[PDB]
C-alpha cells in the first residue's frame, strides 16, 4: 500500500567518502523506518531503527537521518564491507513494504572494454543448436549496450547478459552477450558481428567472424 | 434516481460532493459495537494519512 | 540467544504447497511475532504473513490475498508457512525473522531483528537432466571457456586446470533461459603468448553427476 | 551537567526525586503500542502492585 522509493538507485564512491542516500515515502510513515545492509548471498543486517537509533553491536559511523516523508541515510567513513546493497523498511501500517535497493561500490581504475569473439566449434555442430558468444571483459561502468548487426537487421531478442559483480582487484566487470541458435538460422546470415557502446574508449570496436571455416 | 430531474437550471450533480462512509460506533449499551453508514459531504471529512481513511 | 534455522523439503514440483519449517533455538516465541521475508533474484524484499505466539492469528499480504496460511504449536520452537498454488515465479530466499518485542520506543515494533538463514528456492517442471559440456575456441588477446548447458541442479564447479584459479577467472552467474534448464558459461583470461602449447584442462564437474569432461581450446584455420 | 553547577549552596541535586514515567498508546498495527514518556516528581505517582508499575 505505502511505496517507498529510495534514491540513488546506483552510486559508487572510493574508500573514505562521504556517502548520503534517500528513502521517500508516498505517505507519511511518521519516524517509524529501519534501514540495513544486505550483502548478496546472506541474510540482512539491521542497521538503523526508527530511522536515528543505532542499532547495538553494529558501528556507529552509520549516522541516520530523516523524519516525516524524506528519510536520509548518512556514512562517514567506508570500510571494506560497507560496499552492498542497502534496503530502508517501514513498519507503519500492514503491509510492511521494503525498498528498491541502492548499490554502493568502488570507483577507481577507469578504463575501456575488452572486446571478444569466439565463432562456435565443431563439436557443437554435433547437436542441434549453435552456441556463439560476444564476450565483454575489463569494462567499467556496468551499464553496456551490445549491437548484433546480422546482415543490417538486428534480430533482437536472443542477446543473453550475465555480468559478474565488482572486482577486488582493478574494479571491472564480466558480461557474457551470447545468442544460441539453430544450425537452420546460423547459417542463413551472412555477418554476426558484436558492437558495444561506451565512454572510456574511443570507437566502438566491431569484433566478428569470417563467414566460413572462422 | 429520476433521469431528467427537471433539468431547467442544468447547473451539475451531486455526485463528487458526497462520501457514503462506514464507520463503527457504539450503541446504548457500551460493551456493543455497530457498524454503521452515512452520507457527509465532502467539506466535513478531512483525509488524513493512509488515503483510503 | 535467539536463532531461527530452516531447512525444509525445499525443491518442489509447480503447483505444488511449499510447506517450510523454522526452527527457533535457544528462545521461544511465546510473546514475539514471527514474519517471513522472500527474497527475488535481484530486485528487493517482500513481506509473508505473520503470526502471533500467545495466540494464533495469521496476517497475510494483500497481493497473496488467499494463497498462504500459517501454523502454530504447544511449543513455540516449531512454526510452519504454507502456500497453496505456488506459481512458477516463486524463486526466492525465503527468510525467516521475528519481530522485536520491546524496544525503547514501543511494544512489539514489527522490524526484523536477526535474521534466519534462509534457502533459495526455485520452481521448474522437467527438472532431471543431466549437464551437456561444449567447448569454447576462436578461429585466430583471446580466451576460451567451457559451457554447460541443461543442468540440474545448481551449483556447477568449473575447475581451471585444477589450480589455474588466480587470475582471469570470470565465473559468469548461471543463466535461466525459456526452456527451463540452465546455462552456464566459464572463462579464463589468458594472453597470446601461450596458445597451442600449454594445455588448459577444463575439469567442470556437477556434483550429483560428477560430469568429468576434458577439453582444451583450439585454434583451426 | 555542567561540572559547576554554581555549586554555592552544595545541597544536591534533582536526581533521586523525579523519574522518568512511561505509558502505552494504540497504533495502527493491531497488538502495538507506543511509548510515550514523560518526567514525574515522586510525590505524585504511587506503587499500587507488580513493582516498577
Ligand atoms: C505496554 O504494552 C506492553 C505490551 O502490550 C505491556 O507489556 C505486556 O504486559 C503484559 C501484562 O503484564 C504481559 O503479559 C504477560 O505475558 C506473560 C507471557 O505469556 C506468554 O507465556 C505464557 C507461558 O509461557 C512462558 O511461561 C514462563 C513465564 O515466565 C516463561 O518463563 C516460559 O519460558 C514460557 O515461555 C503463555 O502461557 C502465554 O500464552 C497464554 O496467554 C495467552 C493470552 O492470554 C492465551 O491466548 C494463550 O492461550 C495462553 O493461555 C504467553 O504465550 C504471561 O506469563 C503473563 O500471564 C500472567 O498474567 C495473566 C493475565 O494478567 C494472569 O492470569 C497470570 O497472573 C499470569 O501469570 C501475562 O499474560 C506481556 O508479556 C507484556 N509484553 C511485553 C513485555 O512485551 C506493557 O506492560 C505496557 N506498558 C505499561 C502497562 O506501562
Ligand atoms: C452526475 O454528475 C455528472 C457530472 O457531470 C454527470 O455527468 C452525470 O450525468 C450525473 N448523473 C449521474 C447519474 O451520474
Ligand atoms: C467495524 O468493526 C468490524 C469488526 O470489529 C470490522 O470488521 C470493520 O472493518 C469495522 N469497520 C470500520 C472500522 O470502518
Ligand atoms: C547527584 O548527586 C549524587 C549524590 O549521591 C552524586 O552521587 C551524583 O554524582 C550527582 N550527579 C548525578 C548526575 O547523579
Amino acid at each position: 500500500d505505502i511505496q517507498l522509493i529510495q534514491s540513488p538507485s546506483s552510486v559508487s564512491a572510493s574508500l573514505g567518502d562521504r556517502v548520503t542516500i534517500t528513502c521517500r515515502s508516498t505517505q507519511g510513515i511518521g519516524s517509524d523506518l529501519a534501514w540495513y545492509q544486505a550483502t548478496p548471498g546472506t541474510a540482512p543486517k539491521l542497521l538503523i531503527y526508527n530511522s536515528f537509533a543505532l542499532h547495538k553491536g553494529v558501528p556507529s559511523r552509520f549516522s541516520g537521518s530523516g523524519s516525516g516523508t524524506e528519510f536520509s541515510l548518512t556514512i562517514t567513513g567506508l570500510q571494506p564491507e560497507d560496499f552492498a546493497t542497502y534496503y530502508c523498511q517501514h513498519y507503519r501500517r500492514l503491509p510492511l513494504t521494503f525498498g528498491g535497493g541502492t548499490n554502493i561500490e568502488v570507483k577507481r581504475a577507469v578504463a575501456a572494454p575488452s572486446v571478444f569473439i569466439f565463432p562456435p566449434s565443431e563439436d557443437q555442430v554435433k547437436s542441434g543448436t549453435v552456441s556463439v558468444v560476444c564476450l565483454l571483459n575489463n569494462f567499467y561502468p556496468r551499464e553496456a549496450s551490445v549491437k548484433w548487426k546480422v546482415d543490417g537487421v538486428l534480430k533482437t531478442g536472443n542477446s543473453q547478459e550475465s555480468v559478474t559483480e565488482q572486482d577486488s582487484k582493478d574494479n571491472t566487470y564480466s558480461l557474457s552477450s551470447t545468442l544460441t541458435l539453430s544450425n537452420t538460422d546460423y547459417q542463413s546470415h551472412n555477418v554476426y558481428a558484436c558492437e558495444v557502446t561506451h565512454q572510456g574508449l574511443s570507437s566502438p570496436v566491431t569484433k566478428s567472424f569470417n563467414r566460413g571455416e572462422c | 434516481n429520476v433521469n431528467y430531474t427537471n433539468n431547467f437550471p442544468n447547473i451539475g450533480n451531486i455526485t463528487d460532493e458526497v462520501r457514503n462512509c462506514s464507520f463503527n460506533v457504539t450503541t446504548e449499551i457500551r460493551d456493543k459495537k455497530q457498524k454503521v453508514y452515512a452520507l457527509f459531504y465532502k467539506l466535513d471529512i478531512v483525509q488524513m494519512e493512509n488515503k483510503n481513511s | 540467544q535467539l536463532h531461527l534455522q530452516e531447512s525444509g523439503p525445499g525443491l518442489v514440483r509447480p503447483s505444488e504447497t511449499l510447506s517450510l519449517t523454522c526452527d527457533v533455538s535457544g528462545g521461544a516465541f511465546n510473546d514475539a511475532y514471527c514474519s517471513w521475508i522472500r527474497r527475488f533474484p535481484g530486485g528487493g524484499l517482500e513481506w509473508i504473513g505473520r503470526i502471533s505466539g500467545r495466540d494464533g492469528y495469521v496476517e497475510s499480504n494483500p497481493a497473496l490475498t488467499g494463497r498462504v496460511t500459517m501454523s502454530i504449536d504447544a511449543t513455540w520452537k516449531k512454526i510452519v508457512l504454507r502456500l497453496t498454488s505456488m506459481t512458477a515465479s516463486d524463486t526466492a530466499t525465503y527468510f525467516c525473522a521475528g519481530e522485536t518485542p520491546e524496544d525503547d520506543f514501543g511494544y512489539y515494533q514489527p522490524y526484523f531483528k536477526t535474521w534466519g538463514q534462509g534457502l533459495g528456492v526455485t520452481v521448474s517442471s522437467a527438472s532431471t537432466k543431466g549437464p551437456s559440456v561444449f567447448p569454447l575456441a576462436p578461429c585466430s588477446t583471446a580466451a576460451l571457456g567451457c559451457l554447460v548447458k541443461d543442468y540440474f541442479p545448481e551449483p556447477v564447479t568449473v575447475s581451471w586446470n585444477s589450480g589455474s584459479l588466480t587470475s582471469g577467472v570470470h565465473t559468469f552467474p548461471a543463466v535461466l533461459q525459456s526452456s527451463g534448464l540452465y546455462s552456464l558459461s566459464s572463462v579464463v583470461t589468458v594472453p597470446s603468448s601461450s596458445l597451442g602449447t600449454q594445455t588448459y584442462v577444463c575439469n567442470v564437474n556437477h556434483k550429483p553427476s560428477n560430469t568429468k569432461v576434458d577439453k582444451r581450446v583450439e585454434i583451426k584455420t
